[PDB]
């Protein structure tokens, strides 16, 4: 699966 | 009135986040940013990773 984006909520 | 659909687990790793299973429903509240936030079934709300869900 891919990475999660970089949080930025 | 818009779904996304899991495309992945996603567990949690913040308060403001939410827990997702692969093919769960939920509803779609904001998508302005990298992460989304959601409604599930249990009428609990949090942010997942956008490239996890599916719009429908």
């Amino acid at each position: 699966p891919p990475p999660v984006p970089n949080p930025d909520y | 009135e818009v779904v996304v659909v899991a495309k992945f687990d996603y567990v949690a790793q913040q308060e403001q986040e939410l827990d997702i299973k692969k093919n769960e429903r939920l509803w779609l509240l904001d998508d302005s940013k990298s992460w989304w936030r959601v409604r599930n079934s249990m009428n609990k709300t949090g942010f997942v990773p956008s490239n996890y869900v599916e719009r429908k």
